[PDB]
RNA sequence: AAUUAUUAAUCUUGAACGAGGAAUGCCUAGUAAGCAUGAUUCAUCAGAUUGUGCUGACUACGUCCCUGCCCUUUGUACACA
């Protein structure tokens, strides 16, 4: 009996990917009323994979030097942001939220290997928590583009931009940087 | 398009001239030694984009 | 002020030694002077090795070795380190 | 003692600037950044220092690739090096 926001349960819904599973965080501990815990989340290397993902969502939100610390603007931002979610394609939010969480990464990159002293730009591999960073701060960089100078408000642009990446659409920022980072994986190894 | 998942058993060590590589083994039943890009555990599971390739030795 | 006893190679009871070639460089050098190497190679690596095992026929199939013996002049022999710079005692040691 | 206008108050005037080329700085947690304040100077004057608190992230948990410093072997015709 403890939702999101007194509104969303997050009691029945699932992931589905099998290799996120241990690194989002929708359950016991993580299950709160609202997005704020000043906890210590980074003294420890993997302790960040334990704060609940629509903090680790508004954690990213306030960037660009001007809005630097302003956390309950942020917290009203996502919460209208999943209102506005809610409303059209009738669901969820949070499920859809996890669901763009879950194709926002890229699964494989590229980097300079020393093999022999000469090198490459060889293909390697992306872990869960580097995947789960990367689509939340893709997500986040797209909806902040998108507001800059627009008439529509940062949470219409959030909305849209989490809406559009849960459907693999080519209309938004993550989904596009990705498959360009992946299309240069597979060809420089 | 069609990943393949691989367990993690043991992280091996680090290359790279920077140091930002980390060489593990994985195991699907059989054994490969795989290459990977941020932190990483035993108990990790990859999405594995190939299936016949290794890594060389560190 | 003499830093080898052989003068850096070995001649003994003789007069003059016919050079070679580096095989890296193209200079001469006498043939007891220079650094030999003899190497025996495979011609593929261990997974292209595997690869043309299942593509061939005989069902016991071996690839062939590589033969090469390669000789090297000083500077272009301790440049690629198949020989670097040792101490005052250490350099006694043969073997 | 206010002219080359000490500072403050009111109305009027309303420039460049649309995120910054080659380069380059600081920083790992109540920290960076944002926000204001007490003292020093002081007849009058802080866009400066030196302290204090308020709101509060992202990324690493490494390496010897660039820069600097150190140790071992080695060469030296250098010793104001
Ligand atoms: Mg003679
Ligand atoms: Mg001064
Ligand atoms: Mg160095």
């Amino acid at each position: 009996d403890i939702k999101l926001f007194k509104k969303w349960s997050y009691e029945e819904i699932n992931i589905a990917d099998l290799s996120l599973v241990d690194c989002i965080a929708v359950s016991q501990k993580a299950c709160v009323y609202t997005p704020h815990t000043a906890g210590r989340y980074q003294k420890k290397r993997f302790r960040k994979a334990l704060c609940p993902i629509v903090e680790r969502l508004v954690n990213s939100m306030m960037m660009h030097g001007r809005n630097n610390g302003k956390k309950l603007k942020a917290i009203r931002i996502v919460a209208y942001a999943f209102e506005i979610i809610h409303l059209m394609t009738g669901e969820n939010p949070l499920q859809v939220f996890v669901n763009a969480v879950q194709k926002g990464g890229p699964r494989e990159d590229s980097t300079r290997i020393g093999s022999a002293g000469v090198v490459r730009r060889q293909a390697v591999d992306v872990s869960p928590l580097r995947r789960v960073n990367q689509a939340i701060y893709l997500i986040c960089t797209g909806a902040r583009n998108a507001a800059f100078r627009n008439i529509k408000s940062i949470s219409e642009c959030l909305a849209e931009e989490i809406i559009n990446c849960a459907n693999e659409s080519s209309s938004s920022y993550a989904i596009k940087k990705k498959d360009e980072i992946e299309r240069v994986a597979k060809a420089n190894r | 398009e069609k990943s393949k998942l691989a367990k993690v058993e043991k992280v091996l060590g680090r290359t790279g001239s920077r140091g930002g590589v980390i060489q593990v083994r994985a195991q699907f039943g059989r054994f490969l030694i795989r290459n990977v890009k941020g932190p990483v555990r035993e108990g990790d599971i990859l999405a594995l984009l190939e299936t016949e390739r290794e890594a060389r030795r560190l | 002020p003499k830093k080898r006893r052989n003068g850096g190679r070995s001649k003994h009871n003789r007069g003059h030694v016919n050079p070679l070639r580096c095989s890296n460089c193209g200079r001469c050098v006498p043939k007891d002077k220079a650094i030999k190497r003899f190497n025996i190679r495979n011609i593929v690596d261990t997974s292209a090795q595997r690869d043309i095992k299942e593509a061939s026929v005989y069902s016991t199939f071996q690839l062939p070795k590589l033969y090469i013996k390669q000789c090297y002049c000083v500077s272009c022999a301790i440049h690629s380190r198949f020989v670097r710079v040792r101490s005052r005692e250490q350099r006694r040691v043969r073997k």
